[PDB]
């Protein structure tokens, strides 16, 4: 789970919704019976798959959390100096506007 | 710190506003006429008036042809799509080469589109299903600055229930694509359990419903395959659809025509803007006769973008033909549609300046004698040999702790590493096919 | 509409002819080739007649001498609503489909079927919609009011249309269309448009569908998706026989009519011998669109065989076909063609520059000049003068090489270039 | 620690054996002789360790049985871990499912690694009391547990998921358990008194974990939703180039932001002498990109014909790559060098050799191929085992030599009895009379 | 009782650490060849080398495959052994390199040994044991659970921790039903009702099992073996009942795919981790390839690369050709069709043709195997025929003589029967002469 | 699973001789019962020169079938 979460980035930039249902042959109007298609969607509803994590990761690009310190130039060079002061046993004061 | 691979010392053509090419500018020396022609082609590309132009540049090995092909793309900027390609790549096992060529053609031309999206987020207060069929669900999304209730599509209901969310979990839902993703449990329940795996997140800032404008760019072929085959989706139905036909398939011209029609409709409203690109094919001599035959018709298409070709061969037989001989291995019925840009070998001073610039970008210092020896070697065996040998000289200088390249280091590099000529000489006089 | 920047055949539109099938010297971007133009017009009238099918016509001529232009003009003059398939010869070589199957699909794609269906529908601005839940008195009561320019009345909704209307959110005041037979809802916009009159009107909808599309639709559970994804995969022959029989019954019943379109195959010379053998039979059946071909090569080796055949095709296929020959263009025609191309590209050419360009085109090729015209313009706005002068043309001529000059230079400097045996010289000294 | 290891051809070679001056020692780290070749290999290794350059292709040459593959194995050994090293054969890329260009691209991508590190808090202590409050047919349940270290001891109240976590695997008071709070993984370090000392120091500590994954894995993962299975089943086909471009941009911006660092590796191709012209043409352009691993190529062929072309090219490759490649040559082996190689092979296989036996083995490996003796040594030891003595003698080696034929002797016997064997034309004589 | 050109070979016919006997294990002659084969057998039994390749070359019908069968028999059933043909590698589904690597991995085996303590028997009773809770409370507290087990020739009752309650409730086993309990792992497994309760009902859908024999407490050691390729294919191939991939395996066709190297190295790592504890025991096998002259040059190159791996087992190759050209190269000529570089990497074992007396001994031994009796004159005639035409022709002719003797109601073959066989059945040379002398396209 | 199979394109497969034998058996039983009648047809192949030698060889075996 950790590797998949960390290393899944790309998304299918071009998509066409409602094409999935047409491709699977199930929708409001088709050549299949209403009861049969209803049973098919019920089964798909109650069938569990282990790929849901990857499905969500690829479908939407979650901003995650570690990007907070990566999008700021000051934050990039601040953690290193904080760690350096930590190893030397020095306390720090921060002033903001 | 920085990585350099036979390039990145070139930043552009470095031409003047009148089209005059400077002798030394933008990591370039010589080839003034070729650079001027390439700048003319760049201006024609930026014009966007006419599509389907085909030019090729023919020259000897190590004549900067690929350097020019990279320089034109650099000048065009990242905004204009550029599709590098090699001749061997057209042979695909999954689908025929013609489909791959047409797919690359469609990839070459880009498109810029702007759209607005509706975003809902907040803390969940209740999950009420409306229940033969999967019923809708009423969600109690609550933000810090507002609260409202929404009715969700049963597919979205399945997706959100697959996230295993509950009351008090902050979720994110996209109104356009139906994407559902739960960031985590609300910070209010942080102290509910002294030991629970689930992480806690603060309440979302702002109201639940948000709108924004995005001008993201999508190539024509991207939406072409979007219409052709299904793509990702959190529901199980999407997984079934995209697993039913995993192997790629060739696209009929009917879908391409419909894509063109809908793109024209989009551009009529001013929502979209068209930006044609350039397709680059290297080692074009590696293609077969049938590929050129199809390219003859492909170039005559109205939407086919401008394609640049490169080859280094003289009187050679075209692949797939037992007797047809034509320059650069390009059939005569195709060279008529082409514009040929000649390329010429460099001189000793040009080689020396190239080596100087390559050393400068490599962050190395070379003495005058070492530079002269490198120039003599380049004029004696090949231009590429000095560039390849540059790094071992730096390594040897590092080993000896000296900070500059001397004659001893380059001599040792010559002794250690052999060029093609010395290797062939050894091969001629060898015991058992050494 | 029909977005396109510039095509090598964009200037030509609709060929050119008179009521007596006499080609004009210059009509709608077509210059010269009087005999070829008259033969093309004869073929076009044959196609429009529709009485005779399954005949083969060949187009022959030197490269870059009005060959694809003739086919483009024929297609343009044939107009819309008539099938026209233009495929290169190398396209049929598919990894997932047999060459015979691809050829059969191409043949079937060129015969279009028109079917007419009559439907009743209502439309107009909707002003009132009321829907109630089930009570013992009534399972579902629903009243809606659609107002037009001439009419405004209320209909009664019997359950099913109530569910259809509740399926998608509908707000009063927008133009919608309701198809009573199909039971579907179509929204035409908001009141942007205006109504016209009676709510219910009589009209027929005509659909143009090719035989190949019918076969693909009937060949699978959801065949119409394969119309675009291209995964038809060797449709069974009995399906085609059944489709042919059903089409015959429909034609005899008047429910549909056939449109014998045109199939154009370019670079036929590289097609395999098996394809030619299959075409021999395929041209002699009942449903067979007219077939036109264009081969540049002459007296060469047929692919798939060792011997050399005239025109690159087997003799029996040539017997099955009729040959049309094009002639090399002349200087007075070349200058007119170049002027037309410049007009199409919106380039202003001086008389001396045009004469020099015509001389160069006669010397080397027409395509070289028709490509130089555009590139000279970049130098033209480089000098910031709209008109193109002789200096710009000469600069373009020296900057961009010709085939003959490149060949001569290669012959002079074959040492620098890679030989057929692989020998090459990179070093300058020694 | 130690993977599946058996005595193979290159088991003894572990490292180049070079000094701080990059001057090879005569005999060190299982490498003997080839001073100039070893020095060049050390230069290449230092260049790879520098990592500031890309797209450098080096071709090694020499007759068969010279040590080029041994040199590459030593280079890999000296490279150490954390740096990807891919060794493939020439014929491996001829895939029936994947295009040769695609296979070469995958091989190139596999050689580059990416390092991402993160900090994960850890809680480890000794269990004192476990209390789970459940309800039969009641649904909701509660739980409480007490953890202990040497310095501190507190009671922890568990969440709903923690109840399942501690109930899926049996957890008792006598168990020593470390759990990652964010991950939720439960680990049983060992079993205390019902023999592992209780954890010392603070109960909760934060530790840093780094994940290393090659870039090709990123391409496979992002290619399709179901592409993760292809990371194991190897069933992936024709990844879209747009995916590769987007991945390259993401990697570049990640390196710029310092979130992740890239570790360039070495791609080694064995027997490159056989390949197609398409592969060489693709390599010509693939070597020029920014993310190009340093490529080592081996070829023992002479002036021969490149596959896919009628003409014969020098060194078995077309001149295009030879222009942009660096050639390292290797020389034959001296008799003393062969003796030292045989001695080091015996030491690797812990086989005792007589001095006279070693001398005759060296002489026969000078006359014949070195590999002949390097194989005959084990058989001679096996034969000597039947004599119940732990030392190979001259007689044992002579018996092994007469038992197993050399190439030249077998050729002579075949030539003398060409009727018995099957002729190329297909004729063969089987009747003795 | 069926034989096919084999099954009369029983081992290599060697002796206790010495030169093989003249006649032993159905082997006659070629003492040096089988002596070398026994040396190779000892080498593989050492289980220390890796990627050791040997090759045997000789004329047709010289026992080339017989020696491989003999070494396979001598190694034993536990040691893996994979016969293969040169034409096996050409697979449409996947590239040849993957098939060769898969065969290589299938050659290597692995043995697993486990010991388990079993407490089994009929459930006499289930009685909880009450005790005071450590924490004050009015609820019932159980400290132990008493279970009685009854078996043939022994019964016993066990006191266990109360956590066994979940397992005993899950197994839905109540009274008088045989159960299985592991000592340290805990848990229980119902195996079926006691046979004594079968008559309690007129009909029953549930089987009744007899009570376990011997003591209720048992200590049995179980040994299981499996090759590495099976582990790799099990790791790669998904399994499951209702997960989407499970019936995605359905409605499709499972086909061989190029298994990645990362999966193989992970399997190797876990195997090493388990073998470091002594539970596992790796045993290398032998891969046998026939008609190696038919391998492609690319496959030869990949073999050259793979033989240097640290896990490659011992392979044995056979070829009956001499100075020929390797397939895939029209100009390269090397002995036995093997490229010279590959020949440099292996050892060549010669094979010699047999003599008249050896042929006669082979024929008589085969006749003894086939359970039919011949006369001395008929045996000599058959030996002369074999020396004249070929050994294999004489060997094949045996059964028709037996049939002809059976038709004549005779128990032993005579000269007349072998003459009838020779006139009815032709060999290669006479057929070739007929083809030369006939112009009817025959 | 049946719906998914229906969605997939129909690919030709080598129908085994056993299935044809069972079909022949049931057809023969029905024609003996008189409920059905078998009518031999005609197969026409044009440009047989395009056939490979393998197909020519298999035609000999095919023409001898019942
Ligand atoms: N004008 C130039 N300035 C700098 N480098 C050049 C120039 N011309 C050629 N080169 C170098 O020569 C090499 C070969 O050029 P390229 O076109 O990439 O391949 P080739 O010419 O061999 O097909 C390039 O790596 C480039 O760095
Ligand atoms: N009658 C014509 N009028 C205008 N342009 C023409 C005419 N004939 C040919 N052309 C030009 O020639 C080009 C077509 O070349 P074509 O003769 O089809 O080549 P090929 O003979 O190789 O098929 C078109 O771009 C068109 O501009
Ligand atoms: N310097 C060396 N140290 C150890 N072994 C060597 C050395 N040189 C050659 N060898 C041995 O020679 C054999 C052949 O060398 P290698 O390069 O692996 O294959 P080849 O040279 O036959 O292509 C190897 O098994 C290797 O053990
Ligand atoms: N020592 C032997 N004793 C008995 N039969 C033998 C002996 N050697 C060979 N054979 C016979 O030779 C046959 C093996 O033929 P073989 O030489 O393997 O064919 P190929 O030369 O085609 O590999 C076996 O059927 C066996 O009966
Ligand atoms: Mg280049
Ligand atoms: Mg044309
Ligand atoms: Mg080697
Ligand atoms: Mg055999």
């Amino acid at each position: 789970r950790k590797i998949i979460d960390t290393f899944a980035v790309l998304t299918p930039s071009a998509v066409s919704l409602d094409m999935r249902k047409l491709a699977l042959g199930l929708n409001d109007d088709s050549s299949v019976g209403e009861n049969t298609r209803l049973k098919v969607m019920q089964n798909c509803f109650e069938v569990s798959n282990p790929l849901h994590q990857l499905q969500t990761k690829l479908t939407i690009a979650f901003p995650d959390k570690s990007l907070l310190q990566y999008d700021c130039g000051k934050l990039q060079k601040l953690a290193i100096l904080l760690q350096q002061l930590k190893d030397n046993g020095h306390r720090a004061l921060i002033f903001t506007q | 710190v920085t990585r350099t691979a036979a390039h990145t010392h070139i930043k552009g053509l470095g031409l003047d506003e009148s089209g005059v090419a400077k002798r030394v500018e933008g990591g370039f020396v010589g080839q003034i006429e070729a650079r001027e022609a390439c700048g003319v082609i760049v201006d024609l590309i930026k014009a966007k008036k006419m599509s389907g132009r085909a030019i090729l540049l023919a020259g000897g090995p190590s004549t900067g042809k690929t350097a020019l092909a990279l320089a034109i793309s650099q000048e065009l900027g990242p905004k204009v799509p550029f599709c590098p390609l090699v001749g061997s790549e057209l042979y695909s096992v999954e689908v025929k080469k013609t489909e791959t060529l047409m797919e690359n053609f469609r990839r070459a031309i880009g498109l810029r589109i702007k759209e607005t999206k509706e975003v809902y987020e907040g803390e969940v207060t209740e999950l009420t299903p409306e229940d033969k069929t999967i019923s809708h669900v009423i969600v109690g999304l609550k933000s810090a600055k507002g609260t409202k209730t929404l009715r969700l599509d049963p597919t979205i209901y399945e997706s959100i229930q697959r996230e295993k969310v509950s009351i008090g979990d902050v979720i994110y839902i996209e109104a356009n694509t139906g994407a559902v993703k739960r960031v985590g449990r609300s910070d209010a329940y942080a102290t509910e359990f002294d030991l629970e795996t689930e992480e806690y997140v603060p309440l979302p800032k702002g109201e639940v419903h948000k709108k924004k404008e995005i001008v993201q760019d999508v190539t024509l072929h991207d939406l072409d395959v979007a219409n052709a085959r299904p793509q990702g989706g959190q529901d199980v139905i999407s997984m079934m659809g995209q697993l039913l036909k995993p192997k790629k398939t060739e696209i009929t011209e009917k879908l391409r025509q419909e894509v063109n029609k809908v793109v024209a409709k989009y551009i009529d409203q001013g929502v979209a803007e068209l930006i044609p690109g350039v397709l680059f094919i290297d080692e074009v001599n590696m293609l077969d006769i049938e590929i050129f035959t199809y390219l003859n018709k492909a170039l005559e298409s109205n939407i086919a973008p401008v394609v640049v070709l490169a080859s280094n061969r003289g009187m050679t037989t075209v692949r797939g033909t037992e007797d047809v001989i034509s320059p650069h291995g390009v059939p005569p019925d195709l060279i008529d549609r082409l514009l040929i840009v000649r390329t010429l070998p460099y001189d000793k001073d040009e080689i020396r300046t190239i080596i100087e610039r390559r050393a400068t970008v490599e962050r190395l210092q070379v003495e005058s004698s070492a530079l002269d020896l490198l120039a003599t070697m380049g004029t004696e065996t090949s231009l590429r040999y000095a560039l390849q040998l540059l790094a071992p000289c730096g390594i040897l200088a590092q080993t000896s702790n000296r900070k500059e390249i001397v004659v001893n280091d380059v001599n040792e590099a010559k002794l250690l590493f052999l060029d093609a000529k010395r290797s062939t000489k050894i091969l001629e006089t060898s015991a058992n096919y050494l | 509409k029909s977005l396109s920047l510039i095509a090598a055949h964009s200037h030509i539109t609709g060929l050119g002819l008179d009521e007596n099938l006499q080609p004009r010297p210059t009509s709608e971007g077509m210059v010269g080739q009087l005999q070829a133009r008259r033969a093309a017009g004869v073929i076009l009238k044959m196609v429009q007649n529709g009485t005779i099918a399954g005949r083969a016509v060949l187009v022959a001529g030197p490269p870059s001498t009005g060959k694809t232009a003739l086919a483009m003009g024929v297609s343009q003059s044939l107009g819309k609503d008539v099938p026209f398939t233009a495929i290169a010869g190398s396209e049929i070589f598919s990894l997932e489909l047999s060459k015979t199957e691809a050829l059969t699909q191409a043949f079937r794609k060129s015969i279009g079927i028109k079917i007419k269906e009559e439907t009743e529908l209502i439309e107009g601005e909707v002003v009132e919609i009321q829907i109630d839940r089930s009570i013992t008195g009534g399972h579902k009561q629903g009243k809606l009011t659609i107002k037009t320019t001439d009419m405004e009345t209320i209909y009664e909704l019997g359950n099913k249309m109530i569910d259809g209307l509740t399926k998608e959110k509908v707000l009063a005041g927008d133009v919608i269309s309701i198809d009573k037979a199909s039971g579907k809802i179509t929204k035409l916009g908001r009141s942007v448009q205006c109504p016209e009159g009676e709510l219910q009107k009589r009209k027929t909808v005509v659909h143009t569908v090719s035989l190949h599309e019918i076969d693909v639709i009937n060949s699978r559970t959801q065949g119409f998706l394969a119309l675009f994804t291209g995964d038809t995969g060797e449709i069974r022959s009995e399906v085609r026989d059944q489709i042919n029989t059903k089409v015959a019954e429909w034609k005899e019943e008047g429910k549909a009519e056939i449109v014998p379109g045109v199939l154009f195959i370019d670079e036929v010379h590289m097609l395999d011998i098996e394809c030619f053998s299959f075409i021999n039979r395929a041209l002699e059946d009942e449903f067979a669109p007219i077939v036109m071909m264009a081969t540049n090569r002459g007296v060469s080796k047929t692919r798939g065989t060792n011997y050399k055949s005239p025109h690159g095709l087997p003799l029996d296929l040539l017997d099955r076909s009729i040959i049309i020959t094009t002639k090399s263009y002349n200087e007075q025609e070349i200058k007119t063609i170049l002027s037309i191309r410049a007009q199409e590209e919106e380039v202003e050419l001086s008389s001396d520059a045009l004469d020099l360009l015509t001389k160069t085109g006669v010397e080397t090729s027409l395509r070289y000049s028709s490509n130089l015209i555009s590139v000279a313009q970049q130098i033209a706005m480089k000098r910031k003068n709209n008109t193109v002068e002789v200096e710009d043309v000469k600069r373009a001529y020296l900057l961009f090489l010709d085939s003959a000059r490149s060949v001569k230079y290669v012959q002079e400097n074959e040492s620098q270039y890679i030989d057929d045996q692989g020998n090459v010289q990179i070093s300058i000294a020694k």
